[PDB]
């Protein structure tokens, strides 16, 4: 089994920049290399075949090169329709050996730093009638993706009972949005007063919270 | 032009069997090699199987050798992948594509392998504070908890509200079920007048929950 | 395809067609009613001989011509007379010019309107008649067309004279050129095609043939050219095999994908080369995969 080592895992660039993705194979693969584009939700799309030939109908700003075992996909001037994830694939031997893919390279839009709007939601009285409390912390339209979201229940750092989700980059303003969920039993929730959410990002930490006796 | 259509996915208890179908049109499948490729949720592409009816050879991947069967019906212009003795690690979206440098791809079909039970989502309001807390704007939403399997689609106000919505990817809880949340920001001055209804829609159980999210007091 | 030899509408009254009733008979008039020009009304003259000749339209290569008429008519009883306007034609060889010899004009079928007559001219009504006829076979280098009036109030708007031809087309990897259509119903014009670039006629097969009919249409293609080895059919031209593909024989098949254990082939390949060590049996075709060398 040949290995394709796609570097980088991820890179952020702006519109118009020249972008270069490398894929190095663990063995000579001749020209049996193809590059693919996959926007989220859609299926992959072929871009380059024979490692240097442009698929008919692909914009010419895409080009593929080979230097030995080093295959590069290159985009002359990144267009907005070009922010997506890209995979290299090798097909040496057309079935003599298994097909392997690069690990992928997500290209994201570079943007000015934005601060999250932090919201906190208490569990609904409707859900509390079922024996489980879900506490939601929302981070709305921020940049970059990196953030340290933590849960503090009566100033004791909760660890382990928390799950997080991040949206795809916004298509209008290029900001990420995030949610952190804290799941507890109904018995645990009713036995504590102060519930808080900590968003640490760079040198700042916004912290939203609530009291069960409020509103 | 050339077009590939897939079918056959769904739930299957661990150790079960399932068969997938790849309906082609616009080219003769005898003259082209057909391959199956899966994409685990959130992960990269992994090659599963190949078939070339012209030479009659069938090429498998190691993780699926012995358990999966590729096949092709020359008359129905269709390719198939028969999956037996399935395990959780097989959960993924399965694609079919033409040629080794895969040029035309199917739309993809989702195969879920787990010991879970199909269940419609429980929908809970993310009620907005009755006033303020964050400037002129307030945020409300829907919690879509304890459903199985994916997918779930959410809309707000029958699709009429689209600006500023944010529906998160589902997270696979320790309970084995999926949870997700959907949120939207709106002016706080609208809380009194405009009604806000989220439309959760779960085709895998023919369930459609409609939640009116009302401000809390 | 249609080829126009005369269009009165396009000239817009520039065509100074000659009229035998010199003045006060057939005469050209302008009536911007919409500007639209039209030749137009002497019923009180019992035995009248009003004629209108067109210009000497050059026959060229045409064999059967078509006349398209757009016109308006009067009631003949609203003003207290006939309506059956007559079409004619002359098959001459030189442009005489001021020679309205009515003796030789071979009347075409008596054109008649349909739909609506005089109705109301412009006040309480604002639609015309599109009627088409045809004549042939024409064998003289020139030809004229005429219109005769025995006492009708008509105004004629669009006179188009055109002939039919079979268009060029690319069928079956062969090129058939534009050929003049025939004149009479039995006639078929058998036309031989030229193979497009990189196409060759199969050894045991007929050369490409297409038949062009009097209605200007191609019928019953016979034979076909084929894309040779290293090329595949694309649209209606031969295109080199894409890299990583080969075409062993000159056939109808598309380019085949390279087989097991072979390196990617260059553009327009005839065969895929064996691997760094894998060999192919001398007798085996280049469609066969490679095998290792124990
Ligand atoms: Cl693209
Ligand atoms: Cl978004
Ligand atoms: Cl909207
Ligand atoms: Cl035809
Ligand atoms: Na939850
Ligand atoms: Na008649
Ligand atoms: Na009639």
């Amino acid at each position: 089994d040949i290995q394709m080592t796609q570097s980088p895992s991820s890179l952020s660039a702006s519109v118009g920049d020249r972008v270069t993705i490398t894929c190095r194979a663990s063995q000579s693969v001749s020209s049996a290399v193809a590059w693919y584009q996959q926007k989220p939700g859609k299926a992959p799309k072929l871009l380059i075949y024979s490692a240097s030939s442009l698929y008919s109908g692909v914009p010419s700003r895409f080009s593929g090169s080979r230097s030995g075992t080093d295959f590069t996909l290159t985009i002359s001037s990144l267009q907005p329709e070009d922010f997506a994830t890209y995979y290299c694939q090798q097909y040496y031997g057309y079935g003599g050996y298994p097909i392997t893919f690069g690990q992928g390279t997500k290209v994201e839009i570079k943007r000015t730093v934005a601060a999250p709007s932090v919201f906190i939601f208490p569990p609904s009285d409707e859900q509390l009638k079922s024996g489980t409390a879900s506490v939601v912390c929302l981070l709305n339209n921020f940049y970059p993706r990196e953030a340290k979201v933590s849960w503090y229940v009566d100033n004791a750092l909760q660890s382990g009972n928390s799950q997080e989700s991040v949206t795809e980059q916004d298509s209008k303003d290029s900001t990420y949005s995030l949610s952190s969920t804290l799941t507890l039993s109904k018995a645990d929730y009713e036995k504590h007063k102060v519930y808080a959410c900590e968003v640490t990002q760079g040198t700042t930490s916004v912290t939203k919270s609530f009291n069960r006796g409020e509103c | 032009e050339v077009q590939l259509v897939e079918s056959g996915g769904g739930l299957v208890q661990p150790g079960g069997s399932l068969r997938l179908s790849c309906a082609a049109s616009g080219f003769t499948i005898y003259y082209s090699s057909m391959h199956w490729v899966r994409q685990a949720p959130g992960k990269g592409l992994e090659w599963v199987a190949s078939i070339s009816s012209y030479y009659g050879y069938t090429y498998y991947a190691d993780s699926v050798k012995g358990r999966f069967t590729i096949s092709a019906d020359t008359s129905k212009n269709t390719a198939y992948l028969q999956m037996n003795s399935l395990r959780a690690e097989d959960t993924a979206v399965y694609y079919c594509a033409r040629y080794y440098a895969m040029d035309y791809w199917g739309q993809g079909t989702l195969v879920t392998v787990s010991s879970a039970s199909t269940k419609g989502p429980s929908v809970f309001p993310l009620a907005p504070s009755s006033k303020s807390t964050s400037g002129g704007t307030a945020a409300l939403g829907c919690l879509v908890k304890d459903y199985f399997p994916e997918p779930v689609t959410v809309s707000w106000n029958s699709g009429a509200l689209t600006s500023g919505v944010h529906t998160f990817p589902a997270v696979l809880q320790s309970s084995g079920l999926y949870s997700l949340s959907s949120v939207v920001t709106v002016p706080s001055s609208s809380l009194g007048t405009q009604t806000y209804i989220c439309n959760v829609n779960h085709k895998p159980s023919n369930t459609k929950v409609d939640k009116k999210v009302e401000p809390k007091s | 395809k249609e080829v126009v030899l005369l269009d009165f509408a396009a000239a817009g009254g520039e065509l100074g067609w000659l009229t035998h009733p010199y003045g006060k008979g057939w005469d050209l008039m302008q009536n911007i009613m919409n500007p639209i020009y039209m030749y137009s009304c002497n019923v009180m003259s019992g035995d009248q001989d009003n004629w209108l000749r067109t210009n000497w339209v050059y026959r060229g290569e045409a064999e059967r011509i078509f006349i398209e008429l757009k016109f308006t008519v009067r009631d003949c009883n609203s003003f207290p007379c006939k309506e059956t306007f007559n079409l004619y034609y002359a098959e001459s060889d030189l442009d005489y010019g001021t020679n309205f010899q009515k003796r030789l004009f071979t009347k075409i079928d008596t054109i008649a309107p349909d739909e609506i007559t005089v109705s109301s001219d412009f006040e309480a009504r604002h639609k015309l008649n599109v009627e088409e006829r045809s004549v042939g076979p024409l064998t003289r280098k020139g030809f004229y067309l005429a219109f005769q009036d025995i006492g009708a109030c008509v105004a004629l708007l669009s006179v188009r004279v055109y002939y039919k031809k079979c268009p060029e087309l690319l069928q079956g990897l062969a090129h058939f050129p534009e050929t003049i259509a025939g004149s009479d119903a039995p006639s078929l014009a058998t036309v031989a095609g030229t193979c497009v670039d990189h196409a060759v006629v199969p050894p045991g097969g007929e050369e490409p043939r297409m038949h062009c009919a009097v209605d200007g249409e191609w019928l019953v293609p016979i034979g076909q050219c084929l894309c040779q080895a290293g090329y595949e059919k694309v649209e209606d031209a031969c295109q080199a095999c894409s890299p990583g593909f080969f075409k062993f024989e000159a056939s109808e098949s598309p380019c085949l994908e390279c087989p097991e254990h072979t390196l990617p082939s260059p553009e327009g390949a005839t065969s895929c080369e064996c691997e760094e060590g894998f060999f192919r049996a001398p007798q085996d075709p280049a469609s066969m995969p490679c095998t290792l060398v124990p």
